[PDB]
């Protein structure tokens, strides 16, 4: 488990939704 | 484009492929927008895609993904997209994340995790110890 992968991931993922 | 900067794109790109078959399509774009409360068109998820479709198959593969990253897509309106992303883990608007909402937000992106990953994503993010993320906190992770 890498933690600020998944976290900045979903925090791109989101970004790009909006 | 660093290691960790690929690892990131990779797991966005991993988010948007719902079915995990590699490549990412309208249809899977449509409904991860609309599950974070957005609602685009058609055409506008059409010319979304025909904006990165270098080999013209119609979808996004990850080589293809990790070029709009790298030549990063315009603001319109919206040049601050980390405000909006940051209202959309923010649910009760107070400023804070705290770790339920956090998981709140995985979940609804469709993803188990334990509690505690979810307490170690915001250690990652919390800069002065309080066990929440403020808005300042949410740029300097992006920035
Ligand atoms: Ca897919
Ligand atoms: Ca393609
Ligand atoms: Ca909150
Ligand atoms: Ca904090
Ligand atoms: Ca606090």
């Amino acid at each position: 488990f890498n933690a600020r992968r998944k976290l900045k991931g979903a925090i791109l993922t989101t970004m790009l939704a909006t | 484009l660093t290691e960790e900067q690929i690892a990131e794109f990779k797991e966005a790109f991993s988010l948007f492929d719902k079915d995990g078959d590699g490549t990412i399509t309208t249809k899977e774009l449509g409904t991860v927008m609309r599950s974070l409360g957005q609602n685009p068109t058609e055409a506008e998820l059409q010319d979304m895609i025909n904006e990165v479709d270098a080999d013209g198959n119609g979808t996004i593969d990850f080589p293809e993904f990790l070029t709009m990253m790298a030549r990063k897509m315009k603001d319109t309106d919206s040049e601050e997209e980390i405000r909006e992303a940051f209202r959309v883990f923010d649910k009760d608007g107070n400023g804070y994340i705290s770790a339920a909402e956090l998981r709140h937000v995985m979940t609804n992106l469709g993803e188990k995790l334990t509690d505690e990953e979810v307490d170690e994503m915001i250690r990652e993010a919390d800069i002065d110890g309080d066990g929440q993320v403020n808005y300042e906190e949410f740029v300097q992770m992006m920035t």
